[PDB]
């Protein structure tokens, strides 16, 4: 019974950690796209 | 009746002046994506309202040697090359005055509600300096938001900047509209020192949302004192950018005249997006999250005019309630952290709690009122001073309880107290409570009188008990109202009535709560 | 008075005009390509004024073969789409030229695709349910009349069947019309949709507008507006409730991004156009109810990288009022309209707008189905017998609740022959109140399949 | 003779002078704004030469209503700020204009705010400890008297509360003078600090200079130097020991970035100005003490978007003897002052400077907390129960240490009511030695929050 | 496009064709190079719009 409870808690914590890591990964992906575009367009603006 | 009709037009005709003066007319040499370059206008002022022939207006940002770069406000699709551009002799400014009360006006003061023109007292420049350090005094009087959560845990004081912040569909406009509606009891007093005027600046909100907010205000009598500055999502970037500034101008005119204003900005994140559009279309290099480096300047310039002036400047105030639409509870993002750095406290409305059924979804622990406590009636402070930490501790402990087989008696007691307090704070929409009612309701739970009530019935026990008091021992409410302190005599009366009721209260299981 | 093409850089074409004849923004200009293999009449949409009487334009057709100095004739009006009763039953492109019968609609009334949303005073201040007559939608995902409905989907989950069903219902219940805007629509799927609607006999109640993916970004960006112009004519002139499908709105956003890149605007956010929210407002805010007639809309929204924080969905979802998600899990179990009761949602589903009873029954249905989903893992791993008596009871009730959310959709008439069902809203509320209280738990599961309402449930059960 | 405004780009004004009268870099220029609603004498600071006798200037007051072609008169000297014993007890703006009474300080000695940092020969590293009375600072990040101190934080972590806490700890009993520089922080905070110092009778010994957020980037970047000039006058001309609080120094770099994007300088890594390192250095290097004359400095640093790798904090780290990195994670635990014990560091945490026992206890505490951080993954998924027993005991006393580092700061009274407590260094060392050795592994965790001391720890443990 | 042309000739003449492209990422990179050498404005990942 304690194993059932502990692993239910572990699955919930793993799901929450997956959600948080997916949010962080999406934000880092967006940041990488934005930074790359900034570098490209800054190069363009200097011709 | 016909006499006034004839007389108004007669006055207009006779007052007509053959004003032959000198207009500097320039010519547009370029226009595209909301930006128009106007050559000529050799004496233009920076941030002047240029008037293009289609009736549209523009703000002259860049004054180069060749031409003037103007951010166009409104329907830029009408602009074309070769059009004459006339000065207007006014730096970026909007009309202000009492006539704006009850009017929906686009970010330039032009009414869109369909009623007649607005009798503006004067014009105010959107970019006047905020009050200096020596022209303020710490906010010393409350702005009862009508929400038990806000007015108990994170109070808003007149002159404070309270940042409502949370994901989409999480109860932000609801909180702002509730705090606008709740001020009717103060408005009816007719006392400028106590009346709270309102200004609701909708940035990028849907047209239907602004219509619904206007209907909600009308149904609650709030349009006698509430202005709406509507920059719907349909409008160009310029209107969305300068809508909060025109709302702040309308509010500031009253703030400097000794009156109290409540400015809501819904959402300042949509202002930041519109300013990103304007700046990038001007080819200004982006910064973090593609925003320009001075987005913080935008929002701070805006919210730093929300202040509680000193008695030497009329003792007026302007309370700001900016709404920030976070993305998936990213309170650490750029714009949220900015507006937190500018504002004096945040009410974080978590979406997990909003879906869970806890409305308003105030996230305790992360929510705080920096200059709160001082602006909070003594009764509310004595009864709810410890509520925020207790609720945050209950939230921390709930995770442990969700998986623990059993807990310490003290931990069980704290879990119960939190599970009753969170239900007590929960509140239906458009149902603001006077401060007396809030203090009594919070007293029920903080002093433990709810500990005998089952959780699911707390909402009813409180909801009906306030009714029982409302017309059985009104001495309690009147005592709170007049004294603003929960005097021990009134406290004894209140506990007596609570027990008298609890004897006659029946829970959902049929058990007595004695 | 006619200009000259001075620069050709792919889709972007720059046109010089005399001193006092420069076309206004968003005017449509006509150019000619005279090469034998690629002869064309290009439509150029003026995007910017560059000065010196030069206008930068985004060609709505491929510019391959265009020659510098070729004459450009100004129409003086924006891209004009045909509007009328004649656009019902035909397929159009973003420029208004018919595709199944070329030259058709040239004599119809023409409307500019750029026109303002309803003035503020004419917006309806109260959101009203659109009683679709589908149990699942009217119960758990109530559509807002004059609102936008996210329509997630995929292969075989019956998205096209739901589209046909909604065309049928809006054309037989509300006496309205439907318009389908294929913003970036696969030519194959466009043909499939056209033939399916022609076979379902609902094409006569639908006007198809396709901005095909092979077309440059200009048409993919303007097809949504063209279809919405047709819908706005059906609303503000013929007094018909209209239903505008948009597959896919993310491709409207992408087309805007591509045009922004072409014109030289610095990309923003995650590479999207700086004017992203402005364009999304110009599109969506025209989809609203005014003067008692409404353009409801169902929009398929592709979320990039499965990220709802991405600017495209995060700007679309500010305007979407309801979400309908079709899943393989529900579909494979024979439950059509395939709507996932748990993933889907609606903004109007609050006791303030819907009745308190409706909210209570909907929340109870969601609760039962959520518990059944929680238990499904145990069911699949350990067998159904592992459940307790309460859990077994709840599982049995949830099976029949989820099978009852199915409905003999009107669009299925062409297959089964049996006429579709339009359950009254309160009738559905009472049916699901009874079914969540177990009153029909003794009936066999197969009884609830594809049954339109409460009385039909009994009249089908007697057959078992 | 006088120049002429030739172009205006927000707070940046280009002025064209006669061939022979170009002003030097950092020379103060005076323009005029005549539009009545906001007419003012506009101060500009020459920042570049562009050729053709043009000079590009930053604007101290907001350039609203400024007109092309207005006269600009160079003052022949850089922006000057008043100095003297008089500046103690008054509030000044970035340009030296007094605020509490406008006519003040116009007859005092005026110093140019632009001056080279002290020559290297006069520098020597200060190493004397500055007992603040806080457990975390006095144990793990011992502040350096006469040295630079920082308080890094995102938004809402406790930078300003701790700044005013140290105003209470240090300034309230300081023998010398103090200066407070509001660099782009709230005007409300400025007024609150002014009244608090007036009530605490510390104002008579403080010179306040404010450049708060509602001011353009010009003053928002020169206010730090304006305050630092009074600080250096006290350091050099008077020989007094000086405190220099600066809240918030990141606003200096942000105003730098704004003026950079306006002056035309290309963007750096994440949009900041290319001279971020140089602009920060020419300011920080002046805040150093010299041989016989001490200038303690305490700077709040805003770490934007909680990203500690941003170039501004990443540059200002190298300029600090003691760094106190406030973190969101510690803040959400309620552990005020919210100091991340690991990220923070001090250069005097060397067993030769603080002593053997102090360093030993600090290093053991850091080891315990580092192992806790290394176990955080398992703690998050599985829980403390699945660790090894040595790790379990370490995690228990790590939680106890981490809570014990919290303290009921004096400045926290206004937010909590509970009065503030100061724990002398010896008691902190002894208490943390006891915690690390395990002498208090039996008391509950809750007994260590916001307690501040061994006696208070015992009292609170008995209370629970 | 050369492959698509050779295929389309058979397609329009009544035959059935199958076109493989190893790999379209290398066409995209080639077009990116050509566009950037022609100064055409770049968007995400430097690609032309
Ligand atoms: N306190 C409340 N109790 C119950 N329902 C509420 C409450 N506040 C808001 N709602 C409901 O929540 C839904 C969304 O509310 P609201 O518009 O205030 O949210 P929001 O987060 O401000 O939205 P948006 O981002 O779209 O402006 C509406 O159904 C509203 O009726
Ligand atoms: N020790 C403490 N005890 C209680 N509450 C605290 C404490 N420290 C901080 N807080 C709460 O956190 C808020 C943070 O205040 P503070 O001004 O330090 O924040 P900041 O975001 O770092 O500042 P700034 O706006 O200067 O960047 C305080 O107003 C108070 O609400
Ligand atoms: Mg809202
Ligand atoms: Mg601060």
């Amino acid at each position: 019974a304690s194993r059932r409870r502990a692993m239910k808690s572990a699955t919930d914590n793993a799901d929450d950690l997956i959600k948080a890591l997916t949010l962080a990964a999406n934000r880092e992906r967006q940041a990488q796209i934005t930074q790359e575009i900034s570098e490209i367009v800054g190069g363009a603006n200097a011709l | 009746s016909a006499a006034d009709i004839e007389g108004a037009i007669e006055d207009y005709v006779s007052s007509f002046s053959a004003d032959t003066e000198r207009e500097e007319i320039g010519t547009v040499i370029d226009a595209g994506d909301g930006i128009a370059h106007v050559e000529g206008l050799p004496s233009v002022m920076t941030q002047e309202l240029l008037e293009f022939p289609g009736g549209v207006l523009g703000v002259a940002l860049n004054l180069d040697e060749h031409s003037v770069g103007a951010v166009i406000l409104g329907e830029f699709e009408k602009i074309e090359e070769g059009q004459q551009v006339k000065r207007t002799g006014e730096v970026l400014s909007v009309p202000v005055g009492d006539a704006f009360l009850g009017r929906v006006v686009n970010p330039l003061g032009q009414p869109i509600d369909g009623q007649g023109d607005i009798a503006a007292e004067t014009r105010r420049a959107l970019e006047l300096q905020a009050p200096s350090v020596v022209q303020r005094q710490s906010v010393s009087e409350p702005l009862q938001t009508g929400i038990k959560a806000i007015d108990a845990m994170t109070p808003i004081g007149r002159g404070q900047r309270q940042l409502i912040i949370g994901d989409r569909k999480t109860g932000k406009t609801a909180v702002c509209v509730d705090t606008i509606l709740n001020q009717r009891e103060a408005w009816l007093t007719g006392d400028p020192k106590q009346q709270v005027r309102c200004v609701y600046v909708a940035i990028g909100q849907k047209g239907t949302t602004i219509a619904s907010v206007k209907r909600a205000l009308e149904e609650g009598g709030a349009m006698e004192y509430t202005t709406i500055v509507a920059a719907p999502a349909s409008d160009a970037a310029g209107f969305k950018w300068l809508a909060p500034y025109t709302g702040s101008a309308i509010g500031q005119h009253w703030m400097y005249n000794g009156k109290h204003v409540l400015i809501v900005f819904d959402d300042l994140s949509k202002q930041a997006d519109a300013y990103r559009a304007i700046s990038l279309l001007l080819r200004r290099p982006p910064g973090r999250e593609a925003f320009p480096g001075d987005v913080f300047y935008l929002h701070s310039r805006l919210l730093e005019r929300c202040a509680k002036l000193s008695d030497e400047l009329g003792g007026g105030s302007m309370t700001g309630l900016p709404i920030i639409e976070t993305k998936a509870n990213d309170i650490s993002a750029f714009i949220p952290t900015n507006v937190i750095s500018i504002t004096d406290g945040q009410c974080f409305l978590e979406s997990d709690l909003f879906n869970q059924g806890v409305r308003p979804a105030i996230n305790v622990g992360v929510s705080v009122s920096r200059v709160g406590g001082a602006a909070q009636i003594k009764a509310m402070k004595e009864v709810a001073g410890s509520l925020r930490l207790d609720l945050s501790q209950y939230r921390e402990l709930e995770a442990f309880a969700a998986f623990a087989s059993d807990l310490d008696a003290a931990s069980k007691a704290q879990l119960d107290r939190g599970a009753r307090l969170v239900e007590l704070l929960k509140q239906p929409q458009y149902s603001p409570l006077a401060v007396e009612e809030q203090v009594v309701a919070i007293f029920l739970g903080t002093q433990g009188h709810l500990d005998s009530v089952p959780v699911e019935d707390v909402q009813r026990f409180e909801s009906e008990l306030l009714e029982h008091v409302k017309a059985s021992h009104s001495d309690i409410f009147d005592g709170i109202r007049e004294t603003k302190k929960l005097s021990e005599e009134a406290e004894e009366k209140l506990v007596s009535v609570i027990n008298e009721f609890k004897k006659g209260f029946q829970a959902s299981d049929g058990s007595s709560v004695v | 008075t006619a200009g000259r093409v001075v620069r050709i850089t792919g889709p972007v074409v720059d046109v010089e005009f005399p001193r006092g004849s420069v076309p206004e923004l968003f005017n449509a200009l006509h150019a000619e390509i005279t090469f034998g293999a690629l002869a064309k009449t290009l439509t150029l949409e003026v995007a910017q004024h560059l000065g010196d009487s030069l206008v930068r334009c985004i060609s709505m057709q491929p510019t391959d073969g265009l020659v510098r100095g070729v004459e450009v004739t100004d129409t003086g009006a924006s891209i004009s789409v045909p509007v009328g009763d004649g656009v019902k039953g035909h397929v159009f492109n973003a420029l208004g030229d018919c595709l199944d019968d070329p030259g058709y609609g040239k004599d119809f009334e023409h409307w500019s695709i750029h026109r303002k949303p309803p003035a503020f005073s004419d917006l309806e201040p109260r959101t009203e349910m659109l009683e679709t007559g589908l149990k699942v939608v009217d119960l758990l995902t109530p559509y807002v009349r004059g609102g936008k409905i996210a329509l997630f989907g995929g292969a075989g989950v019956g998205k096209t069947v739901l589209i046909q069903e909604m065309i049928n219902r809006i054309a037989r219940n509300f006496g309205g019309t439907s318009v389908f805007a294929g913003v970036g629509e696969r030519t194959r799927e466009g043909n499939d949709l056209w033939v399916e609607l022609a076979d379902a006999n609902v094409l006569k109640d639908t006007a198809l507008v396709f901005g095909q993916m092979d077309e440059p970004p200009g048409t993919r960006m303007r097809v949504a507006l063209s279809a919405l112009t047709m819908a706005e004519f059906f609303r503000d002139e013929q007094g018909q409730d209209v239903l505008l499908f948009i597959d896919n709105i993310f491709r409207f956003t992408q087309a805007g991004s591509e045009v922004s890149t072409l014109l030289g605007r610095m990309p923003s956010a995650v590479g999207y156009q700086p004017t992203l929210a402005d364009e999304m407002g110009e599109l969506q805010e025209r989809i609203t109810s005014t003067r008692g007639r409404s353009i409801t809309s169902m929009q398929a929204v592709y979320v990039p990288a499965d990220d709802y924080t991405d600017p495209a969905p995060a700007t679309t979802f500010a305007h979407l009022d309801a979400t309908t998600e079709l899943s393989r899990a529900v579909f494979s179990k024979g439950i059509f309209p395939a709507v996932d009761p748990l993933a889907s949602s609606s903004t109007i589903l609050d006791p303030a707008i819907v009745g308190d009873e409706h909210y209570r029954v909907a929340q109870e249905v969601i609760r039962i189905l959520q518990r059944y989903k929680d238990l499904q893992d145990i069911i699949a791993i350990l067998g159904i017998d592992e459940l307790s008596e309460e859990d077994k009871q709840l599982v049995n009730r949830a099976r029949r609740i989820e099978r009852f959310l199915s409905q003999n959709m009107m669009a299925a008439e062409q297959f089964t022959g049996q006429p579709g069902s339009t359950v009254p809203l309160k009738e559905t509320i009472e049916a699901f109140d009874k079914l969540t209280k177990g009153e029909f738990d003794h009936l066999p599961e197969q009884a609830f399949f594809l049954i339109g309402g409460l009385d039909d449930l009994a009249k089908k059960a007697e057959s078992l």
